[PDB]
RNA sequence: AUUUAGUUGGGCACUCUAGCGAGACUGCCGGUGACAAACCGGAGGAAGGUGGGGAUGACGUCAAAUCAUCAUGCCCCUUAUGACCUGGGCUACACACGUGCUACAAUGGGAAGUACAACGAGUCGCUAGACCGCGAGGUCAUGCAAAUCUCUUAAAGCUUCUCUCAGUUCGGAUUGCAGGCUGCAACUCGCCUGCAUGAAGCCGGAAUCGCUAGUAAUCGCGGAUCAGCACGCCGCGGUGAA
């Protein structure tokens, strides 16, 4: 059902009290980081992959 | 919690208020769940959804307090 | 624990009378990483004591501890893998740590609604080898020796 | 019998003894007390016999009795006698909010 | 003039002491040092420097601090006083050491750690 | 005077490396330059269960981190500020001139 | 030197900020040891013997978990199991269990004075200041895209007074009434305030859990998601034992 809900989104809302937050490439509805714009796991990988600048690995 | 004044919906006021020159229409179907009451409704008849069955009732005086949803009990326990 | 023996971590003296013991005891009253009112009890109760038979707080303090510190105790060990209880040849440590145990724990019990009246009458009445904790470590003395028989050749 | 209605307490002191009473909570008995200007006074209570008609005089002045009960319960009768769920569960005690009851009976009934 | 300094660092707290030629006196940021301290009588702690050299008097104390609680930064100036100590006589140190109170005590609050609802603390567990 | 820049980066040598150069710009034409000031170096925090399904022990936390600079110049002549107006690398760090 | 003040003059000494360096390696001393490896003690030193902490998880076991983050063989639905909207659920309550918070008070209840951290958030957002209402708050206005301005003088702490051992001035669940905020809209189904009422509850069986140090115990701060809603979770710091 993925595919109604994500054209839902795009549009605008009903009433001002419905534009929630939602994965771009995957498709989350939960924990969606709203600096980015990534789901959870999604950041998680592409962490790996050296594609965010900043992000690294935090030891202290 | 309203103190800007009460509220209830236009799509039930103007079809309350069009029988208030003559006599009353036994129904008037309605989502009945966002509205409190006003003194105008008081000998009416409105009947009540609750997400399954609209629920016909009247309007008595001292019910006139609270909102509409309180009537129509959706949990059904028994 | 299981390689060997471990470090004691020692105690400073007390800022009035000097006393290793007396740190040793202001630390045995505190609850809950608040240690000022602990200091606070232990002084007015000190006061107390030297009010009524003013001797000292330390010396009248230290007769009810060699009222109290034991000298058997009895160490339930299976060497014949039973019940059996032998008694032990206490530390001299272990002494001042179960004298002040017994002390505070069995005074926290006296029923003074007043705040260190507890404490102070508690000494008072041990220095005279009146009261449980003195009964306490000649119970002690009385169940040692009470079996000394068949737990001593251990 | 005692001083205000009934319930009146001897030997104790007087601001909270004043609160004993059925409906005066605490900030009725400091705020009573300032219309007189009196204090504790002590902790066995010692009121002057024109103390007691000043206090009784600016007691009632209040819609607190003994008979506050009266209102309430004639609320809840309003309430329990047109619609009502909020009455209908007030056969039953659940409040203004509800809190999903499978432990809310530990207070009302003693449920186990 | 002639002025002594020396610094102490404790819990993350550090005082910024002066020593100066007095009768044996301290003045924690303008106040007098039973001000600072509450009903406090770590004051035996704080002299405890000089228990042991230039004893007990007589310098005085200008001292500035921030930061940790008031045992924290109390003991922080302990050590002040035994870098200024040690300014004086280079023939002190020996007699610091044997009595100690001269290493930055390095304890800390620990790192937490994810999972664990303190820094080692285990929550209570079911077994069956 | 009347003239600065900040710096925000990740990784210091590019960093300290646009500071010598900025350096290079101002002390040569003219003078009264100002050090590459050090800074706070903001840092960030997240925390992600490193996990799919359950298991809401394993955590998994990254973080971002901000090295800072900043210089000051005195008596600026026309010769460096347009010097400043072209100079434009590196492009790893932003930069920005501000009175 | 002067002003309310480090503010404003004057300075970069200290503190701090942060780059490059330096530093702990059984390096030297004694001893034990087959002279080896290693071990016991010592000096010096800030730290001595993997200084304290974290990240870092070998071959494989468990057909453990996950087609509901994503992907995918095969099987299947297809004018319907695909799709649009309003209203209700997921918050239902005779009951059994796991995890947590507040408590059963005198190291306490209340009232009044009095100081000290650390981590981070901020443009449609943090509100300065002042005014109003006892409160949750409202009004006008002030800086701040930052070591500047704000959240934000931290709370336990320290000093006096009152309360006297009682279901108590402890406990404040529950409930009546009147309000506040966001919200198109708070009955179902928000958070918070004032008044009023004032429940069980005076240290808990068999059994069973956590913990070796700045730990356990105890007290506050912040932020993630987020109009709004935290006793949860993720970090910080204060006090400080056996
Ligand atoms: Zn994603």
């Amino acid at each position: 059902a993925k595919k109604s809900m994500i054209a839902k989104n795009k549009r605008p809302a009903k009433h001002s009290t419905q534009a929630y937050t939602r994965c771009e490439r995957c498709g989350r509805p939960h924990s969606v980081y709203r600096k980015f714009h990534l789901c959870r796991i999604c950041f998680r990988e592409l962490a790996y992959k050296g594609q965010i600048p900043g992000v690294k690995k935090a030891s202290w | 919690s309203l103190k800007k004044g009460p509220f209830v919906d236009d799509h039930l006021m103007k079809k309350v208020e069009a029988q208030q020159g003559a006599e009353k229409k036994k129904v008037i179907k309605t989502w009945s769940r966002r509205s409190t009451i006003f003194p105008s409704f008081v000998g009416f008849t409105i009947a009540v959804y609750d997400g399954r069955k609209h629920v016909p009732v009247y309007i008595q005086e001292d019910m006139v307090g609270h909102k509409l949803g309180e009537f129509a009990p959706t949990r059904t326990y028994r | 624990p299981r390689k060997g023996p471990v470090a004691k971590r020692d105690v400073l003296p007390d800022p009035i009378y000097n006393s290793k013991l007396v740190t040793r005891l202001i630390n045995r009253v505190m609850v809950d990483g608040k240690r000022g009112i602990a200091a606070n009890i232990i002084y007015n109760s000190f006061d107390i004591i030297k009010e009524s038979t003013g001797n000292d707080p330390l010396e009248v303090f230290e007769q009810a501890m060699k009222n109290v510190m034991p000298v058997l105790e009895v160490k339930a060990r299976r060497v014949g893998g039973s019940n059996y209880q032998v008694p032990v040849e206490v530390r001299p440590e272990r002494r001042t740590t179960l004298g002040l145990r017994w002390v505070v724990n069995y005074a926290r019990l006296r029923g003074e609604h007043t705040m260190e009246e507890r404490l102070a009458k508690e000494i008072m009445d041990a220095a005279n080898n009146t009261g449980a904790s003195v009964k306490k470590r000649e119970d002690t003395h009385k169940m040692a020796d009470a079996n000394r028989a068949f737990a001593h050749y251990r | 019998a005692r001083i205000a209605g009934v319930d009146i307490p001897r030997d104790k002191r007087v601001v909270v003894s004043l609160t004993y009473i059925y409906g005066i909570g605490n900030t009725t008995a400091k705020k009573v007390l300032a219309n007189v200007g009196v204090s504790e006074d002590v902790r066995v209570r010692d009121l002057t016999n024109e103390q007691t008609d000043a206090i009784r005089a600016e007691i009632d002045k209040l819609k607190v009795e003994g008979d506050l009960r009266r209102e309430v319960n004639l609320n809840i009768k309003r309430l329990m006698e047109i619609g009502s769920y909020r009455g209908i569960r007030h056969r039953r005690g659940l409040p203004t909010r509800g809190q999903n009851t499978k432990n809310n009976a530990r207070t009302r009934k003693g449920p186990t | 003039q002639v002025q002594y300094s020396g610094t102490g660092r404790r819990k993350n707290a550090v005082a910024r002491v002066r020593l100066v030629p007095g009768t044996g006196k301290i003045t924690v940021n303008k106040k007098d040092v039973e001000e600072y301290i509450p009903h406090a009588d770590l004051r035996e702690v704080i002299n405890q420097p000089f228990g042991v050299t230039e004893t007990k008097g007589a310098y005085d104390v200008i001292v500035n601090v921030n930061g940790g609680g008031y045992a924290g930064q109390s003991g922080a100036i302990r050590h002040g006083i035994a870098r200024a100590l040690l300014q004086v006589d280079p023939d002190f140190r020996s007699a610091l050491k044997r009595a100690g109170l001269l290493t930055r005590d390095a304890r800390m609050v620990e790192r937490k750690k994810p999972g664990l609802k303190k820094a080692r603390k285990a929550s209570q567990f079911s077994k069956r | 005077q009347k003239i600065r820049i900040r710096l925000k980066a990740y990784e210091h040598r590019i960093l300290d490396q646009s500071a010598d150069k900025i350096v290079e710009t101002a002390k040569r034409t003219g003078a009264d330059v100002s050090g590459p000031i050090p800074l706070p170096t903001e840092r960030s925090l997240y925390t992600v269960i490193r996990a799919t399904h359950k298991y809401k022990d394993s955590r998994e936390q990254f973080e971002m981190r901000t090295h800072k600079r900043l210089i000051d110049i005195v008596n600026p002549t026309p010769k460096t500020v347009d010097a400043l107006m072209k100079l434009d690398l590196p492009s790893g760090v932003n930069i920005e001139i501000k009175l």
